[PDB]
DNA sequence: ATCGACCAGGCTACG
DNA sequence: ATCGACCA
């Protein structure tokens, strides 16, 4: 396998997750591309090839190496593929392409919550620097459903059907959710790193890791990823 | 040279430059007010009537009052705009036609701009009334309902700093090193107003923030983006070249944002298209040196800093994504004086450098030379006193935007821009 | 926009 | 519209 030794007081943190563990060798398998084919898992159209890779692949295979190109830009989207499937309760995939996106219903008491619904969302891509470095780039996002729909609903119309006084509580629960605000909508002094430990917390519950690291299961090998915000340095 | 994911940080020292050759610290609004009121802003408007015409649809209000008198005393303190006075224009009733009455009857005494008040939020009538006022004369709208718990004292002397640009007033401009940075910087690309519709902008700056000349295209759809935006950008130019005909334009830089057509490989194509045709038709110098980047607040990246900086990364940051993508932090929390401020947290500029004419030797150096413009940028913005965490080059073509769209949606006048001098070479967007 | 802003000294506001 | 932010 390959392993990120270091990889990226004056230090700077961001919301790359590394991929310290991955094989350095995968089986890829290519097709003409035709025109009713339709984007999923385990397979890639890059330009008239489309690619299948992991599951996809069965009898007759190349293996590719961290040195060819086109590695990267397969292995970008296998990673997905991947942490697709390893997904824990009570997370649930929402959408999965380039991108993949994964939601929970938030539980946690506020006000309000018998008419408006709140949920997580994760949203993680897949971040290609160095050569041989990659990690999963995690945001977060916060929807807000009206409960009898289970649809989403504006800031707007819930102050027209709910009233104003609804909305503005929504709006602080949500800042607060995303600790941006203090429950009582007010900026306090450890914001970012509170919304940091909120990323890495969601996480590592949305993929059933209990630890600092944890290790998924490819056909080629295994993967490793290290839960804790890349770090940055400042250049000598 | 260059390692990726580090980061190095823009060397400070960057100041302001007030009037009477005077220069004041950036991030300090409490500097910079004291500094404006001892040596006045960059430059004073020279205007026609010295009148102010404000209109309102309260007679004899005391909030009124205290607005007039705030307004007619920091004028003459703060921004050294000396023997104002300030005519009150009565409208009957606030719809359109009543008001559109005492704008027309405002205009007919002669008058150098009209700060109208409404009485609530109502977007369609405001930028009705908008769409008006920017084809004829500088304009500063009020709500009365808003300004009434208000300090009217920060309510009006942040107020000023847009409505003195607006009537053509250079609050401030940045002290850059003539030896470094771009010679014009042109802020380009389109801005989605419908599901299928768009418009596009291109507007040229000095390296110490002004704008120069600024366009806009006709409202088009997408199969048609490229062909505005090539036009828009040689227009920008055109109006540029003739009111600065001794300029001999050497290093230039594009800055491309917006939310627009999916086209990147097209785009960047027609971008340096433009430029080899302003190059024959000797608008630049045939041996320009360029570049092409791409500038989105839009994108999944958080960067935290040291716990002293309420967790945030320092001014000037800038962190190495890959190859040829950075992220810049523009804005951080700033010393008050009693101390630092609380901030919800802020998130970087996502920088791409996209194409370039540059030689290999000199690339990094170039590279990390518009890095740097593009944090200076992001200091210079007339709209207020706070700080956007936007570089000048996105932020104007945003507030273009917001005009253009909601006229669009709401029924207002057509702009009519390149027909009018004013209106491309003064910040009616603010 | 859900909220409050900016000077040195010191009428702790205003400038 | 005081302004300052901010999914796609
Ligand atoms: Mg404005």
């Amino acid at each position: 396998h390959h392993h990120s030794q270091d990889p990226m007081s004056g230090i700077l943190y961001i919301n790359i997750y590394p991929i310290v563990n991955y094989p350095e060798t995968i089986k890829v398998s290519a097709i003409p591309y035709y025109e009713e084919f339709l984007p999923g898992k385990w397979k890639k159209r890059i330009g008239d090839l489309i690619y299948l890779y992991g599951y996809g692949i069965e009898n007759e295979f190349d293996e590719i190496d961290n040195s060819n190109a086109l590695f990267g830009k397969i292995f970008r989207k296998y990673l997905l593929d991947i942490l697709s499937e390893n997904i824990a309760t009570p997370w649930q995939l929402k959408e999965l392409g380039s991108t993949l996106r994964l939601v929970k219903e938030i539980t946690e008491n506020y006000e309000f919550s018998n008419i408006i619904k709140l949920q997580y969302e994760l949203i993680i891509n897949v971040h290609h620097w160095q050569n041989t470095n990659f990690g999963i780039i995690v945001d977060l996002k916060i929807n807000i459903l009206d409960r009898e729909n289970n649809q989403r609903i504006s800031y707007t119309k819930i102050k027209d059907k709910y009233g104003e006084s609804v909305k503005k509580k929504i709006w602080v629960s949500v800042q607060a959710f995303h600790r941006h605000l203090t429950p009582e909508g007010k900026k306090y002094a450890t914001a970012m790193r509170d919304k940091f430990n909120l990323l890495t917390g969601l996480l590592k519950e949305a993929f059933g890791s209990s630890e600092d690291e944890k290790t998924f299961s490819t056909p080629d090998g295994e993967i490793k990823i290290v839960f804790k915000p890349l770090e940055i340095v400042e250049v000598s | 040279q260059d390692p990726m994911m580090e980061y190095k940080i823009v060397e400070n020292g960057l100041t302001y430059r007030i009037g009477n050759g005077a220069s004041v610290p950036i991030s300090n609004t409490g500097e910079l007010i004291k500094g404006l009121r001892n040596y006045g802003p960059y430059e004073v408007p020279s205007l026609k009537y010295n009148q102010i015409a404000l209109i309102h649809n309260n007679q004899f209000s005391s909030l009124i009052n205290q607005l007039k008198s705030q307004i007619s005393s920091k004028i003459d303190e703060v921004w050294h705009i000396h023997n104002i006075n300030i005519s009150e224009f009565i409208y009957d009733s606030p719809h359109f036609d009543s008001i559109k009455s005492q704008v027309d009857n405002a205009i007919d005494t002669g008058v150098d701009g009209i700060m109208l008040v409404l009485p609530e939020y109502n977007t369609p009538l405001y930028y009705k009334l908008k769409s008006y006022l920017i084809n004829s004369i500088p304009s500063q709208f009020m709500r009365y309902d808003i300004l009434s718990n208000r300090n009217l004292t920060f309510y009006v002397d942040n107020l000023l700093v847009q409505f003195v640009s607006k009537l053509g007033g250079k609050p401030w401009i940045l002290n850059v090193d003539p030896e470094k940075g771009s010679d014009i910087i042109i802020g380009t690309g389109a801005t989605r107003i419908d599901n299928v519709n768009l418009f596009c902008f291109a507007m040229v700056f000095k390296k110490d923030g002004t704008m120069l000349w600024n366009e806009i295209s006709p409202i088009v759809t997408s199969s048609e983006y490229l062909t505005y935006l090539k036009s828009t950008i040689k227009k920008v130019v055109y109006g540029f070249k003739k009111s600065n005909p001794d300029w001999d334009v050497e290093k230039l830089t594009l800055h491309v944002s917006g939310k627009r057509p999916k086209m990147k490989d097209g785009e960047t194509k027609i971008l340096k298209e433009t430029v080899e045709e302003l190059k024959k038709q000797e608008m630049v110098s045939r041996d320009v040196k360029y570049a092409i980047l791409h500038l989105n607040e839009t994108h999944p990246f958080w960067v935290m800093g040291d716990p002293n900086n309420r967790f945030h990364p320092y001014e000037g940051t800038k962190v190495k994504l890959s190859s040829k993508r950075y992220l810049l932090t523009l804005l951080q929390p700033y010393l008050k004086r009693n101390g630092l401020e609380m901030v919800t947290p802020i998130k970087p500029l996502s920088v791409e450098i996209v194409s370039d004419n540059w030689t290999s030797e000199e690339y990094y150096h170039n590279v990390h030379e518009i890095l740097d413009e593009i944090y200076y940028l992001s200091k210079m913005n007339w709209r207020g006193f706070r700080s956007r965490n936007l570089p000048v080059t996105v932020n104007y073509p945003k507030l273009v935007a917001g005009i253009i769209a909601n006229v669009n949606r709401y029924g207002g006048y057509p702009i009519n821009p390149e027909g009018n001098r004013s209106l491309q070479t003064n910040p009616w967007f603010l």
